[PDB]
RNA sequence: AAGAACCUUACCUGGUCUUGACAUCCACGGAAGUUUUCAGAGAUGAGAAUGUGCCUUCGGGAACCGUGAGACAGGUGCUGCAUGGCUGUCGUCAGCUCGUGUUGUGAAAUGUUGGGUUAAGUCCCGCAACGAGCGCAACCCUUAUCCUUUGUUGCCAGCGGUCCGGCCGGGAACUCAAAGGAGACUGCCAGUGAUAAACUGGAGGAAGGUGGGGAUGACGUCAAGUCAUCAUGGCCCUUACGACCAGGGCUACACACGUGCUACAAUGGCGCAUACAAAGAGAAGCGACCUCGCGAGAGCAAGCGGACCUCAUAAAGUGCGUCGUAGUCCGGAUUGGAGUCUGCAACUCGACUCCAUGAAGUCGGAAUCGCUAGUAAUCGUGGAUCAGAAUGCCACGGUGAAUAC
């Protein structure tokens, strides 16, 4: 029901945001499923690398932007009053839909 | 290569009759990556060469790959102005290669409508020492022999 | 009960669920002679169980996907390999000299800057 | 809840979604499907909730 | 242009990005915008100051700039009379309340661009170069760091013509992947133009 | 720098709202008609320089009109300048 | 190539023809426009198009049917 | 130059401005802002309107607007033989140096090489040299295999129940998806070699001698390119090499050259039916569905800032019917008539659609290029730039070779 969808820049800043995520409601008591894995978007950019003259050579960049989705079963009144506010993830955009 | 010998990469047995030699056969003579195409072309020749000549499917391109098969190759040794065609017991895989390589070229030569026409024009008078290939064939052994000026 | 086989061929995927019963095989919810059994790949899906002589022993249900015609069969040959372990090993030790018990590791190579594709060049100035 | 009606820009309180006893505002509101984008401001970012009408009251 | 560049590829697997903020890409070069304009600012003010290191991260409704210096007391102020001026214009700019943090660093010597602007003021000071590249060599390899090099390069020794010069202390892997190597550029300016001075330092491995 | 293109190009952005955006839809409802009449001149006044059409979108520091990047805002040796530096986050290297 | 649903015909230039619907046939006028379509209306002006170095003085007649009048002004020069 | 109809644009013909188009500072008065009229191609001059808000110790701020004056600002002006920074290139070929010791009066020499070995200055043996540093392998990413964790917007094997739709209980097995591990380290045996390093064959394994591919280019070289991305010394302009506006040029044509695309065909042309993708992008967006037009497209009109919704129907392939070696139902140039879309506006100089016209071209002289296996070849898809405009650039997959004596 609390579909919690998150979005980061790094694999080893998500699965730990989502660690919280899943043990601070798993523990006080309510219906938790596992995080679902959600693709990770590659977005590439490719750019001319010399400034007056370039006709065959270019530097490839790209970004991989992360993705998690928990998705709470059940929404009982321990999980509503504890589960955020306390991670201090600032890379993480999270998102939730109900 | 320089540093050690390389073979070509071995190749399987066809879908249809199990020969290794007609794998090779309709890989030569595939053109953009259709294989579909050139066996399509390749088993409509052949049936329609074993239904006309009336001698069995293995024979129809077997006598015409002998025919077409050469015993002798040249050697580049350089006597004729760094070049030369000095004459040696060609190897089995060079003579089936060159069989097959000569009857798919003279295949691609031949002003017949249809490649399968074209195909089985060559193959009927490859086996009666009448064809392009033969002509190809008999032309080499006779240089060949002219420039044999050792062995 | 079942015996599972994934499989791949560079852009394929199949899912090879081998149960008891007739020799006949099921591909995407249709026959085998079907779909391209009597065309092009026709029979190296059958090159694996030519081997042990499986004719009638065992049902095959495969859903597959991606590729085309040689990329979907080359995922059921490495499906159906991996789903050979359904008795005792001393099979699959004969199917390995054949040579589909291994996984082919030939892929695409990528395209790179400067080229037109993986590895051809553009065309150089005769001056 | 009371108040049912909503406007843009609005003040209101989360009820039934992760962030109770807190409040936040609303970005878009889409009266068609009876939903509310509300934000929620932790940790310095914008935390996008999905929100029903009759859920929540008004600030 | 040969020389590999270790910023772009330390800062992905060993060391952690300068820029950890995670924004929407469709609202994204405003928001750089805004992540720019204080750098040059940072620059500017804090360039009597000696900075070191800079670590800037926005959320989109604050800004947490972090900042490494040798002397923080001079930045901050007696109680905070000097950095509520600073906060007070970054947050009018960036339109967003600014959260400025400026941490205590002993030997700031073994940071890259700290020993770069200071070449940078002993070239605009005329000083000699060779005497001012040597101790800040020197005084950071027997402090701390296993290895340091510093290439200066642009109208040296009141030359007409361009050369390149450079001492090199210990080693510095730049090859190597797993390398904790600091690297930033300084370029200084005197009658004869601009000199470009680049520094290499090599703390250690993962 | 070249001061002439910023100053016309930011000038260009404030008139492009100003006239532009709110008029443009009624002469793209009245003069390609959808259900000649006369008010069709009344909506070819608008001004020649400030059109959309003639603005060019250039790099938000040097106003470089040519190797622009809408995303990131910038030029594309402005993009390897950051990205070099490590001011761009996750711009990592392309090695796949 | 023309507009869709009618003859484009610049608003300076209209004013020309308003006026000229009162003051009749006048000499060659030099302006600088060049993006203004022929109409049965516009038949007997003696107006001078642009041309970059000069004006061109063109007089309309009923073969100019759909052309505009950048057809007949010489911009660039044969050798 | 990763987008020249105006703009872009720097260059040109005309109309203009001089503390200025941009910035600091001084004085004076005016809220800013939203209105239209005449004239001119416009830049713009010359009038008629409305308003006087927040808020100050009422010195009426803080915002902005107009005028005047000097200091000045400005330049994609000159010089990459005065420079910073960035980049091509030799070349990812294996090279390039520092401490002592020793030799020669000394520049220098050894180390940095003789024998095996590797892609390697990689390792070992030998040994007046012993050690160390940059570089190479090496740590990074993807692919090839397995386990654990994980099941919605993804999936339906063991099960059944119905719209015969994964659609719904359920399973979360698993296609797929993504974090953490394990696995390949000359390790296991035999032979060879010097008993050293190492090599060949076989077993295991999904893969044996850096498994395959990519990133990463040493000390240095060409006074190599960029004063035009930006910065900058010197020099020059300053009622003008500065700044605004309309139009034109950047697209011309007795020519030569480079990089590309399409052809010369029955291996294919036309028409019908039909099977299977991957990688991406998308809010002034992608634009379903419905209706109108043969059509390009227009009006009406869901979903979603993204495994959901769209672009998007993958094409070659495969079945038949047609045409049979012709300048042809091969290939489409050029030209006329009539439209659509974007945009003040298709005007020299745009895209696409309909009708008509059907050049050259019969696989191309001397010569020359690319490729060692998922490669060459061939066929489609997406992206950057983009008001609207690619045969170029970047990226992804289908089929899939030939040949190494």
């Amino acid at each position: 029901r609390i579909r919690i969808r998150l979005k980061a820049f790094d694999h080893r800043l998500i699965d730990q945001a989502t660690a919280e995520i899943v043990e601070t409601a798993k523990r006080t008591g309510a219906q938790v499923r596992g995080p679902i894995p959600l693709p990770t978007r590659k977005e590439r950019f490719t750019v001319l690398i010399s400034p007056h003259v370039n006709k065959d050579a270019r530097d490839q960049y790209e970004i991989r932007t992360h993705l998690r989705l928990v998705d709470i079963v059940e929404p009982t009144e321990k999980t509503v009053d504890a589960l955020m506010r306390l991670d201090l993830a600032a890379g993480v955009d999270v998102q939730i839909s109900l | 290569p320089r540093r050690r010998v390389i073979g070509q990469r071995k190749i399987l047995p066809d879908p249809k009759f199990g020969s290794e030699l007609l794998a090779k056969f309709v890989n030569i003579l595939m053109v953009d990556g259709k294989k579909s195409t050139a066996e399509s072309i390749v088993y409509s020749a052949l049936e329609t060469l074993a239904q006309r000549s009336g001698k069995s499917e293995l024979e129809a391109f077997e006598v015409a790959l002998e025919n077409v098969r050469p015993t002798v190759e040249v050697k580049s040794r350089r006597v004729g102005g760094s070049t030369y065609q000095v004459p040696v017991e060609v190897r089995p895989v060079r003579r089936n290669a060159l069989a097959m390589r000569w009857i798919v070229e003279a295949a691609r030569k031949r002003g017949d409508k249809s490649m399968a026409l074209r195909l089985a024009n060559e193959l009927s008078d490859a086996a009666e020492n009448k064809g392009t290939a033969v002509k190809k064939r008999e032309d080499v052994h006779r240089m060949a022999e002219a420039n044999k000026a050792f062995a | 009960n079942q015996y599972y086989g994934t499989g791949r061929r560079k852009s394929s995927a199949a899912r090879v669920f081998i149960k008891p019963g007739n020799g006949k095989i099921v591909i995407n919810q249709r026959s085998l002679e079907q779909y391209f059994g009597r065309e092009t790949a026709r029979m190296v899906v059958r090159q694996p169980l030519e081997l042990v002589d499986m004719v009638e022993k065992l049902d095959l249900y495969i859903t597959v996907k991606g590729g085309g015609i040689s990329g979907q069969a080359g995922a059921i040959r490495h499906g159906i390999t991996r789903a050979l372990m359904e008795y005792d090993e001393s099979l699959r030790s004969e199917l390995r000299k054949a040579g589909f018990v291994t996984r082919d590791a030939r892929q695409v190579e990528r395209k790179k800057v400067g080229l037109r594709k993986a590895r051809r060049r553009p065309q150089f100035s005769k001056r | 809840r009371p108040k049912t009606l909503f406007e843009p820009g609005e003040m209101v309180r989360v009820n039934d979604g992760p962030f109770a006893d807190f409040n936040g505002v609303v970005e878009e509101v889409d009266y068609e499907k009876s939903r509310l984008k509300v934000s929620v401001s932790i940790f310095g970012r914008a935390t996008p909730v999905e929100l029903d009408f009759s859920q929540v009251e008004k600030a | 242009g040969q020389k590999v560049h270790p910023n772009g590829i330390r800062l992905g697997i060993v060391k952690p990005w300068n820029s950890t903020w995670f924004a929407n890409t469709k609202e994204f070069a405003d928001n750089l915008d805004s992540d720019f304009k204080v750098r040059q600012y940072l620059t500017k003010e804090l360039a009597k100051a000696s900075v070191s290191r800079i670590v800037i991260e926005r959320p989109a409704k604050s800004i947490r700039v972090t900042i490494h210096t040798a002397r923080p007391g001079i930045v901050i102020g007696k109680k905070g009379e000097d950095v509520e001026k600073l906060r007070k214009v970054v947050a009018d700019i960036a339109g967003v309340p600014a959260q400025i943090n400026i941490a205590e660093v002993r030997k700031p010597e073994l940071d890259a661009k700290l020993v770069a602007d200071s070449i940078t003021s002993q070239l605009e000071r005329r000083v000699m170069f060779r005497r001012a590249m040597k101790r800040a060599v020197q005084n950071a390899m027997r402090l701390g760091a296993k290895g340091i090099k510093v290439e200066v390069s642009g109208r040296l020794g009141g030359a007409e013509i361009a050369r390149t010069e450079w001492y090199r202390e210990g080693r510095v892997p730049l090859h190597t992947l797993r390398a904790d190597i600091d690297y930033n550029t300084s370029e200084a300016h005197t009658t004869y133009g601009v000199i470009g001075v680049k520094v290499w330092i090599f703390k250690g491995e993962i | 720098a070249k001061q002439s293109m910023k100053a016309r190009e930011v000038k260009r952005v404030a008139l492009a709202d100003k006239y532009f955006a709110k008029r443009a839809e009624l002469k793209a409802i009245i003069s390609d008609v959808n259900a000649r009449w006369n008010a069709v001149l009344k909506l070819q006044t608008l001004p020649r320089d400030s059109s959309p059409s003639r603005q060019r979108n250039r790099c938000r520091q040097t106003g470089r009109p040519h190797g622009f990047l809408r995303k990131f805002g910038l030029s594309r040796i402005k993009v390897r300048e950051a990205a070099m530096r490590g001011e761009i986050p996750g711009l990592k290297k392309a090695s796949w | 190539r023309s507009l869709k649903k009618g003859p484009f015909i610049d608003l300076h230039l209209l004013k020309k023809v308003e006026k000229a619907v009162e003051s009749g046939d006048k000499k060659p006028l030099r302006t600088w426009s060049r993006r203004s379509t022929i109409f049965p209306n516009m038949i007997g002006l003696t107006i001078a198009v642009h041309n970059g170095r000069q004006h061109v003085p063109v007089f309309v007649t009923d073969e100019m049917v759909g052309h505009k009048l950048g057809e007949f002004a010489p911009t660039r020069t044969y050798r």
